[PDB]
Formats: C-alpha cells, structure tokens, sequence
C-alpha cells in the first residue's frame, strides 16, 4: 500500500476491496497503521471474520491506543511492556552492573571507563572486546537477557497481547521457552465493527 | 522565499566550483524569484565535531538539501555518516557524490539519502551481463565477510535466481585475515573455472598472492573483479589477464557537483507547483520534529529525469541510487590496464582491442574443466543392476549368456559389512546388468573412464527435514549426487518434478510406470475402494525414500494413502517382494519395469491394474552439467539403432 | 474528471497517477481528449504498457490528428470514413431518391412537398408518415442504410481504425454483419520513442 498523512486516498480502497483472506498480517508505522485501519473499516475488512496481527511498530504508547484500532488486533511484545520507567531503569542498571561484576571476577580488576570524542580509538581494544562479551550473556531475576551479536535480545520471554472489548491492551498468551500458553482455546470475536450486520 | 542548499566538501577549492555551478543553475530556470542560495562547509577531523558542524551553519541556515563529497584519500564510510544521520533526523535529503559503500543504500539506517553514483554492489549486475555474453554458468563467489561482500553476494544471488541458475559456491573471506589458502584449495577442486572476487585492496592483494602460490591463475581460469581490486595495492600483485572494471567519471567531483545541482534545482521547481512548502527546522536546537515537506521533497527528487547532465542522464531507482552508469572494462595486459569495452547500462559494447585471458590464450575459454575420472553411483535393482560377491582374488565368477555371449562385469564398492546397523565396511563386489551395459556403452561413446560404487544407505532418495533443524536435506543417491560424492547416477531413477528442480535428467532410456504386485487379481489400479479405505484387512506398502513415496506425499487427494503407507514401508524392493510372496504383505506398489520382470521370472505373483503414473528412467547429473546433451544424444541414438532392443532382450526377457 | 480549460490541474494529475489498469477507455470531446492525453503523457500512461480506446466523439478531423493523441489509439467509425464530400452528398441524395421511388411504387404517386415554417400542421399527415416509414429501410450499392426508429443508422458495417507509428489513422478491422475481422492477430506496441516493443 501507500499510506501516510493524507496522501493518495485512492488505489488503497480498490486493492483492499479484492483481498480474500480471513487473517491479515500488517506491517506499518503508528500513523500508517491508523490510516490502514481506517481504510479497512471503510473497506469492510474489520470485525468478525478478519483477524489482524501486527508487530510492535504499529503499537505506540500502549497505555492508550487510538480509536481507529479494531478490537481483536493481536501483537507480540516483550515482558517489560507493563513495567514502569523506574523498573526498566533498574533493569538496565542491573544489566550493566552484572556485566561489570563478571568482568571484574574474570580479570581480577574493575572495567576501564570510556573516554570522549577526542582521539578516536580506531581498532577496538582487547579489553573493550572482552567487557562487551561479558556484558552479552547476563541473566538477572530469572529472566535471561542474553544479547545477540546484532545487539538485540535473543530468546526473550515474549507475551502475545490483544485489544479487548473495552479497548484496553491486555495479555492473551505467553511464549517463555518455545511453548505457547494461550488463555483462549477458541479465538473470540465481538460485535464491534458490525455497522452493516452483514459483516458478521 | 529564498531556497537555500548546502554542501560539505574537503578541498576548500571545489566549494568555489560549487558556488559557480549553483550560480549558473540560478541563471537558468522557470522561476527566478526563488533566488536559489548556496552555503558550504569544509570537512572536520572529529566525527562528533563534524556532526556538530552539520548542526551549525548547514542545519542552522534554512537549507533544503545537503550535498556531501569524499576526500580523495580512501577513508570509506566514515565521513558522510554523521551528516547523513543529522539530516535524516529531519528527513532533509542528502546527495552523495563520491561515496561508494552499500551501507547507504539501506533505507532503514539512512532514511533520507540519495546518491548520484552507483555503489560497489551494482557492479555484480554487469557481471551477470558478461555471464550472459560468454554463456558462463559455473561461477564461484569469493566475497568478504563484511557488509560489502554480503551485499554484493545478495544482489548477485537475486539476479541469478531471477533467471534459472545458481552459483556453484560462495567463499566468505574474513577481512584482514591471512591464510586464505584453505578457500582457494576448496575452490580448486570444484568444476567451475570462473572466479568472481569482491574485497578491499589488502584482501584482493592477499588472495592474488595466495592464488599465485596455488597456480590458480593459469590457462582456463577466468577472473572477474571490481574497482577496489584493480587499484592501490591490489594492482601491484594482480595476475595478468584479469578482467576488472571502473566507473567512467568516478572521482570527477566537478561533474558530480554540476549534475547534482541541476537535478536539485529541477526537483525544487517541479514540486514548487503543488506548494504547501514547509520551512526547514532552522537549527538543531529548538526543534524535535521532522520537516513535514521533507519526505515529499525526497519522493519527488527520486523520480527526476535530468537528462542534460555532465555525466549523462540522471535517474534514481527505488532505493535512491543512480539507476544507470557506464563502466569501462579493464584488462591487465602486460602490467598495463587496457580498456576493451564500455557497459552502456544493459549490454556491454566491445569495439576495439582483444581480451587477453590469464593463461595467455587469445580464444575465449569455457567456464568448466570437467574431469575424466568420473565417480558413478548405483543402487541394487534386480532386473537392472545385479550385484554379486567377488572371489578372494578380487574378481567375481565368469559367466556367459544362454545365446553364448560374454557378460560384461565391472568392479563396484558396496555396503557389504558384517557389522550390524549402518554399513561400516565398503567391501568390493562385482556389478553387471542392464544399467552397467548402458554405462559401458556410454563411456565408450563419450570417451571417459569411470569408477562405480553403490549407494550408502540403499535408498533412491527424497529430501527430508534434517534432525534438530527445520530445513529439508536430500539423502540416498540424490543426496550423494548433490553433495558431490557422486558425479552421475546410472540407475533406474524415476523422473519427477521434485528431483528435476535440483538434478538434471537426461532423455529417458526406459519408459515404464507404477503398478501393484499381489499374490497369484482383484485389484484395479489405485482407485479400488479397498485402497481408498485403508484397514488391517488389506495392507499395502512401498519402498522408503523412493519415487512412489514422493508421488503419494505430493498428492492432496491421496493423503490417507500416504498415511497408511507410512506405517509399513520397507527398506528395499527385494525384501518387500520376499515379504509379499511369504504372505506378510498384501499389495506392493512399485515400478512396472521391475515388478513385471519379477512376476515373469519368479512367478507365483501377479500384477494388477493399469499403470497409473507413467514416467521414465533417466541418467541423473548435477544441475546444469555441461555434458548433459552428449548423454541425451547418445541415449536417443541407442533408442534408434538397436541397442535398447538388444538390452531388453538380453536382460529383461 | 473536469478536463476543462483553465481549471484544477492538480486534481486530474493526481487522479491519473493512481490508475494502473492496462486497458483504458475514455469518453470526452476533442479538446477534452487532447487535455486528457497530455495529462496522461505527463502521468506516464502512454507507453506500450497502456492501450487507449475512444469513441467517435473524442476524434476530430481524421485527416489531421493532433500531436496529443498517443500512438496506438483505437476508435470505431462507419464507412463514411475516408469518403469524399461529393460521395457523401451522392449517397444522401440516393437514399432520399430511393425512398421517394419506393413511395411512388407503393402508392402510385410522389410524396407531398414540405410546407413552410409559418404554420403548424398538427395532424400527423399519414402520407408523410408513410413516406418516412418507406425512407427508413433502404439499401444502396450493396450497403445497408436501415435506420432505427430512434433516427440513427442501425446494423451498419463499421471499421475499427488505429493511429499507427506514422501518426495516421490506419484502418485495422471491420465489423461486417455481427462478426469481427481484424488485420493484426496480435496488437503491436511501440515504445515512447516510437520504437517497436515486443513483449518478452
Ligand atoms: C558469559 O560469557 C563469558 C565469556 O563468553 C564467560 O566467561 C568465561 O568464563 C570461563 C570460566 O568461568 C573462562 O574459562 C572463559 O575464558 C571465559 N570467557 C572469556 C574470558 O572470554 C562467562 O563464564 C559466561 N557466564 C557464565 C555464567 O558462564
Ligand atoms: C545565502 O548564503 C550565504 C552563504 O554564505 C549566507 O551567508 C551566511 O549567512 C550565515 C547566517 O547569517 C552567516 O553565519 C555566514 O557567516 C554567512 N556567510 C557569508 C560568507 O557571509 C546568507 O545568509 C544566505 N542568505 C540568506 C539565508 O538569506
Ligand atoms: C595456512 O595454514 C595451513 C595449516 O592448515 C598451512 O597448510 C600447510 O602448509 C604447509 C606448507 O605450505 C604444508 O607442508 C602442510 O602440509 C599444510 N597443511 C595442510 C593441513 O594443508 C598453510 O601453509 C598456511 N598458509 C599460510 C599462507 O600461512
Ligand atoms: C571532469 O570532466 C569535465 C568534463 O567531462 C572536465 O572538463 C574539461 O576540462 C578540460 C581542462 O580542464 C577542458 O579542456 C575541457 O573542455 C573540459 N570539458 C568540457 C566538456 O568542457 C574536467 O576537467 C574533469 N575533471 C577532472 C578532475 O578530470
Ligand atoms: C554512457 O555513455 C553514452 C555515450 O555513448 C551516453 O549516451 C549519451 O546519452 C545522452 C542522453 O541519453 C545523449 O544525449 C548522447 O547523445 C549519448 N551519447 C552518444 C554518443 O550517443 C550515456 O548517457 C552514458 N550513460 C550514462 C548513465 O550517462
Ligand atoms: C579419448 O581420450 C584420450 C585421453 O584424453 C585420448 O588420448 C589422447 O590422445 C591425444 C591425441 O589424440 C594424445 O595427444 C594424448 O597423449 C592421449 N592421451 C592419453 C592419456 O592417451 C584419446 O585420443 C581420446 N579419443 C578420441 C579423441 O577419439
Ligand atoms: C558433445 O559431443 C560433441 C560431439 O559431436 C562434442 O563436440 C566436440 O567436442 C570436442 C571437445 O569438446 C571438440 O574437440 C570437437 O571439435 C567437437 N566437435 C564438433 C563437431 O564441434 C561436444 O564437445 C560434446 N559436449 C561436451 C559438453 O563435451
Ligand atoms: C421498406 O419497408 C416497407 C415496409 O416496412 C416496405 O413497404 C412494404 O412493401 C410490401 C411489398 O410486398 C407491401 O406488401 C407492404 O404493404 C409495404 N409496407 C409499407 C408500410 O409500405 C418497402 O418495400 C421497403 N423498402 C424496400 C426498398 O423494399
Ligand atoms: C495543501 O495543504 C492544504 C491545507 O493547507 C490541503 O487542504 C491540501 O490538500 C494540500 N495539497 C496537497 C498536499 O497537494
Ligand atoms: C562381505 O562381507 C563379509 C563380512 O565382512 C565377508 O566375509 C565377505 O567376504 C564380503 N564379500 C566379499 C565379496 O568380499
Ligand atoms: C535429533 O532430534 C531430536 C529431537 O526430535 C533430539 O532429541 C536428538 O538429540 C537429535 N539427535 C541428534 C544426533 O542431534
């Protein structure tokens, strides 16, 4: 599609009119997600008989979702989605502290602090390449925070959340270790977005 | 309204050229009120200080677009990165004039970035064209492990997959690491004689020296490299006869400045009609929102046909890269880099001179060196391949036909081992029969020598998901042919769609089908209700990892068929026939060519129904094997004169 | 669209860049056709990947077509195409003469001459109605000139003409009776530079 603020209204309704699929996986930013959901509502693509799934890119400030989001939207987030800013700061400080402690207990000395802009290092120092590796594999308070070489989180405890009847983001399932814990044996559908009734 | 553009340069003199060029651009245009203005800043050593310099002056002024060049000394992707990040924060388009790295083609990292010069990755495209010109198919991709090598490999693989082909192998060379001799030793074994290199100057020099050590620069080999491998350190140790290429302009800063300001001015004039122009952020400090017009400005700038530039027509692709270019092809002829052609953009145009290949040859060499000693795999099928134990002196019993003709026999190495489980000892036996006679005729006609060995696991082969993984891998003769242990399959291998995607099949040398064998006649094909309603009353089975398994697994209508079959499959055809005769299995589904012969010879068994999957047996080879046609032609000739009739009469009565 | 002189140009341009159909049918007057084709050429809907079809209305003087009309335009006209003026006058006079001759053969006399505008003959004058009915169905030189009760040519043989590379109205096919014959088994397509393109 071609979304964006305003943009080309047409060429999206026509394309969305002839997509014959019961479940749709969408990828777009927050504003683009809002525009896409509005167009799909105008195209008769929301409500029972159509299940939407999106990554975190569509979700923005999950404390309060926009009205254009259809009930039944499914997404997958990390466990820390429900945590506060203070708890996240504590977790990050704990990660850095545990990395430094592991480096100290391995080399017998405190990690070397960084410098500043002047005199750029160039080749990564062997100490830096060791402190980084020590910081990679760190586990704290049950949950594991191992970091992939790319810099993201490998095998985290992910939670599959969805938008409920009262337009509030609530957890629906977990992932833990390669095993799904879904609280709905059968996926529910609601009377929302049933303005022409025939959408049921 | 004064529309201001900006530039970040290094020489302190090319900025005067940019000012002159923008003045000329202002002197020519639709409107003359926009009063196009220009500003410039010299490069800074410190990257953080450089980014702050972008935030001041350039960003502080009401700038609409930014241009960035590269100092002549190769510094790679270090200098345009901070300005790219700072201007992409506000979606202010940045035009690169001399940078060649492919990291700036990734719109996720550098959001608002365009370039007037193609990157190093796009060179792979021209290689494809050359591969079309000389019909080369077998290639080796010796690429670095960094982002540049991965990008070039990905683009070449995409181009190859658009067509029906695949690279023979790729070799990841970790940058800055010595001893690349292992990769060259691995590549020497392979059949491909076309070497493609993508690496920096030091890596190119290292691999050139290592290849000179391994004599891989001799006759027959073909080397195709890029710009980085025919300049600097690489050219000093580069072997003669390599074919590289280089951009026509490349480092002509003034041409790329004039050609950039022209297209920028044209874009400004073009989108000014729709108006709704938003002023720029006016300083890094005091703003946190992107410039609203910025995205639309970039979108209209990407599609701008400025066909009056110094360096020719300017057009951008979907990723904000200069669509076309002109690459001059360079040959290292006696330590001298001579030009032999120019790439217009879709076809290479050879006009003068002659290409001198590395071996000194003046004639175009083929891209393969198919060996003479050929390893051939085979399986034990009674009517086709009889396997017999050899006597203690290393040769098996002499035998003659009833008519009085000598039976030709060859030596083979099969799984004969006293140890249980898998085959733990390859004790030789002697092989003969229909397929071996065909092999002898084929080897005599095509002038090659052979070594015949039997399949390891006694299975024909279907691709199956490898344990503790999610991908499917081949097994049996299929797996051994694809991996490289065997070079040709001479056995009753059924032609089917699944195998034809990875293996090349010759013309069928024996037409046959699939049928059902039962004890010695109330079954009609695979449509009888008993076979459509499985139960313990009527049990039916096939051979594991065979063509029938694939045929039933690929049928949606016959899913229950395969479900019932999976419970009772057999290791081999001979043991399945023995089980059927001994009243341990009711019906056995197998090829008509073998089942009919078994029913005729051993009797006491009957074949029921008509053939329900008509196919043929074919010689299997690796994908795009150069001598497929030969074999196919020979097979057709064997069908024409008398050879297949004699082979039928002598073996399958 | 509007397609009027001196009006909204952004609207037409925006709408024309949103269509992606490979076959486009247009209906407008001559000046509106020229405006639309200029905008489409600006919108990239003229190259070999787009075929245009227009009725008689969009056409004008077939002898001198404008430069705005793309190569490969298709239209359908009657046999009066490429005929000279004197031939058309002769054909019309022949139709009237044959109608009068049929009336004389049927009633033994010529139809009454027309009156004048300084009067109103309310009565339908069944003699004139009979003359009109005779004038409806008439054939001349092996061509059918039957007129529908709506006062237009019914079931006439028609020719399908196209604008070739030389920018001339070449005749492509014919519509004799209810069957269609066309010269080209496959429709040619030329590049924007009038270079014959062949679909791969
Ligand atoms: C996390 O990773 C680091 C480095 O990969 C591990 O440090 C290793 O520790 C063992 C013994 O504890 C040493 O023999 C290795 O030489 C260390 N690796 C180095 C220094 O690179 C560390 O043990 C890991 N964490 C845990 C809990 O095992
Ligand atoms: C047009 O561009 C010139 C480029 O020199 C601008 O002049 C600079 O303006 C900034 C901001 O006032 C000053 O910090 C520089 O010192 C000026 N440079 C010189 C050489 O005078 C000029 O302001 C621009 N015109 C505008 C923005 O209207
Ligand atoms: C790279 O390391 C390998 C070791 O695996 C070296 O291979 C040996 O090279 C010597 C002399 O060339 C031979 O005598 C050995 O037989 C080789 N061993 C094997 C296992 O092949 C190789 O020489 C090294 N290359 C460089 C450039 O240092
Ligand atoms: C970049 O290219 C331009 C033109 O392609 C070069 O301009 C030429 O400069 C020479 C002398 O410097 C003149 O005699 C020519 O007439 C110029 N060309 C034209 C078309 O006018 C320019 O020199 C090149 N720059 C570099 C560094 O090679
Ligand atoms: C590569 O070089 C050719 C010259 O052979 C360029 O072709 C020119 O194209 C422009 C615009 O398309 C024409 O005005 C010239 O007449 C062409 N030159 C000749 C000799 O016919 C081509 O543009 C170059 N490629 C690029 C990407 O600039
Ligand atoms: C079949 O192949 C063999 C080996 O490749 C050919 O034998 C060579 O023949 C050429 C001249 O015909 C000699 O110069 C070589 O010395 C021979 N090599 C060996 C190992 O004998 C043989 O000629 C080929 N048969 C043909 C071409 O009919
Ligand atoms: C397929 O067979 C033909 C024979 O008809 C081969 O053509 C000959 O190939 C040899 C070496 O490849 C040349 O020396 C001869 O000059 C070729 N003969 C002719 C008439 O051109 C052909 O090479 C075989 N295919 C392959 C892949 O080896
Ligand atoms: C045109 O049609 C009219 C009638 O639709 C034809 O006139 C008829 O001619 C037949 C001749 O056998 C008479 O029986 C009818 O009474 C006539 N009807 C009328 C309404 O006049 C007329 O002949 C046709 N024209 C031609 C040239 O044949
Ligand atoms: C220009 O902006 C106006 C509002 O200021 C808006 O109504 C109009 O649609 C815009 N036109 C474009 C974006 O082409
Ligand atoms: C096959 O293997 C057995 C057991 O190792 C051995 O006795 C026999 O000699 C082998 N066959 C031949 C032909 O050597
Ligand atoms: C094969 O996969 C299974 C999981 O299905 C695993 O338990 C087993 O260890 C694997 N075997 C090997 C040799 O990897």
């Amino acid at each position: 599609l071609e979304l964006g603020p305003g943009g080309p209204r047409a060429r999206t309704q026509r394309l969305l009119r002839q997509v014959d699929a019961p479940v749709l996986v969408a990828y777009c930013s927050r504003e683009e997600a809002e525009v896409l959901f509005a167009e799909a509502a105008q195209a008769g693509l929301v409500g029972p008989g159509h299940v939407w799934l999106v990554p975190n890119l569509a979700l923005g400030s999950t404390d309060a979702p926009p009205a254009a989001f259809p009930v039944g939207l499914i997404s997958v987030v990390t466990e820390s989605w429900r945590l506060s800013l203070r708890q996240k700061v504590r977790d990050g400080v704990a990660i850095l502290a545990l990395g430094a402690h592991s480096y100290r207990r391995q080399y017998g000395t405190l990690p070397a602090p960084a410098g500043d802009c002047r005199s750029h290092p160039g080749p990564v120092s062997p100490a830096r390449e060791a402190f980084y590796r020590h910081l990679l594999n760190v586990t704290w308070e049950g949950r594991d925070f191992s970091f992939s070489p790319g810099g993201y989180l490998v095998r985290p405890t992910m939670v599959v959340i969805a938008l409920n009847r009262h337009r509030l983001w609530e957890m629906v399932g977990r992932w833990d270790h390669g095993v799904l814990y879904m609280k709905y044996p059968v996926w529910p559908r609601y009377s929302t977005s049933l303005q022409p009734v025939v959408d049921s | 309204k004064i529309v201001n553009i900006g530039a970040v340069l290094s020489t302190r003199k090319h900025e005067q050229m940019f000012r002159e060029a923008v003045n000329q651009a202002n002197k020519r245009h639709g409107s003359w009120k926009i009063q196009l203005n220009a500003t410039s800043v010299t490069h800074k050593p410190n990257a953080i200080q450089m980014a702050l310099s972008v935030c001041e002056d350039l960003i502080s002024s009401q700038v609409y677009a930014i241009l960035v060049s590269h100092p002549p000394t190769p510094n790679d992707h270090f200098t345009p990165t901070p300005v790219s990040y700072t201007a992409g924060f506000y979606r202010i388009p940045v035009l690169g004039l001399t940078t060649r790295m492919s990291i700036y083609s990734d719109k996720s990292i550098h959001l608002s970035f365009l370039r007037t010069v193609p990157p190093y990755s796009h060179q792979s495209s021209v290689w494809f064209e050359m591969m079309r010109v000389y019909n080369w198919n077998h290639i080796i991709l010796l690429v670095s492990d960094d982002h540049e090598g991965r990008a070039a490999q990905k683009r070449l693989e995409t181009l190859l997959e658009e067509r029906e082909s695949k690279a023979e192998k790729v070799l990841q060379f970790d940058p800055g690491t010595k001893n690349v001799t292992a990769l060259l030793m691995e590549a020497r074994e392979l059949e491909a004689r076309v070497i493609i290199l993508s690496a920096s100057e030091d890596d190119a020099a290292t691999v050139y020296r290592a290849a000179a050590m391994l004599n891989m620069t001799g006759s027959g080999y073909v080397w195709l490299v890029g710009e980085r491998e025919i300049s600097g350190n690489a050219l000093r140790y580069a072997p003669d006869g390599i074919i590289g290429l280089q951009l026509i302009n490349g480092k002509n800063e003034s041409a790329h400045i004039s050609d950039a300001v022209g297209v920028v001015a044209q874009a400004v004039h073009e989108l000014l009609e729709k108006e709704n122009i938003t002023d720029p952020p006016r300083g890094c400090v005091g703003n946190t929102n992107i410039w609203k017009t910025g995205p639309l400005f970039k979108r209209v700038l990407m599609s701008s046909k400025y066909a009056d530039g110094v360096t020719g027509r300017v057009e951008f692709n979907e990723d904000g890269d200069r669509k076309f270019a002109n690459y001059s092809i360079m040959n290292l002829q006696n330590r001298k880099l001579v030009q032999v052609g120019i790439y217009n953009g879709t076809h290479v145009i050879p006009n003068d001179r002659k290409i001198i290949w590395p071996g000194g040859e003046t004639e175009k060499p083929r891209g393969y060196q198919m060996s003479t000693r050929l390893k051939i795999v085979t399986i034990h099928q009674e009517p086709f391949v009889y396997v017999k134990p050899t006597m203690s002196d290393g040769t098996c019993k002499e035998e003659f036909t009833v008519n009085g003709d000598p039976v030709k026999k060859v030596i083979c190495t099969g799984p004969n081992d006293t140890s249980p489980g898998s085959p733990r000892h390859t004790v030789p036996q002697c092989c003969y029969g229909f397929c071996i006679d065909l092999l002898i005729k084929l080897a005599r006609t095509m002038n090659f020598t052979y070594e015949v060995h039997l399949v390891a696991d006694g299975k024909f082969g279907t691709q199956e998901r490898v344990n503790n993984s999610n991908k499917k891998e081949w097994n049996g003769m299929m797996g051994e042919l694809l991996s490289g242990q065997a070079d040709m399959i001479v056995a009753p291998l059924t032609i089917n769609n699944e195998r034809a995607q990875y293996i090349e099949f010759s013309k069928p040398f024996k037409y046959q089908g699939l049928t059902i064998l039962v004890k010695k006649e109330r079954i009609t094909g695979i449509n009888d209700p008993r076979l459509r309603n499985p139960s313990d009353k009527f049990i039916y089975a096939t051979v594991k990892q065979s063509s029938v398994d694939i045929y039933f697994r690929r049928q949606v209508e016959l899913s229950t068929m395969y479900r019932h079959m999976e419970k009772h499959n057999y290791e081999s055809a001979a043991e399945a026939i023995q089980a059927v005769r001994d009243n341990k299995l009711h019906a056995f589904i197998w090829d008509s060519a073998v089942l009919e012969f078994e029913a005729s010879q051993k009797c006491d068994l009957v074949t029921t129904g008509e053939l329900f999957f008509r196919s043929g047996f074919g010689i299997g080879m690796r994908k795009d094997s150069p001598w497929k046609q030969n074999v196919s032609l020979s097979i057709l000739k064997s069908h024409e004169n008398g050879f297949m009739e004699d082979l039928d009469k002598t073996w399958v009565r």
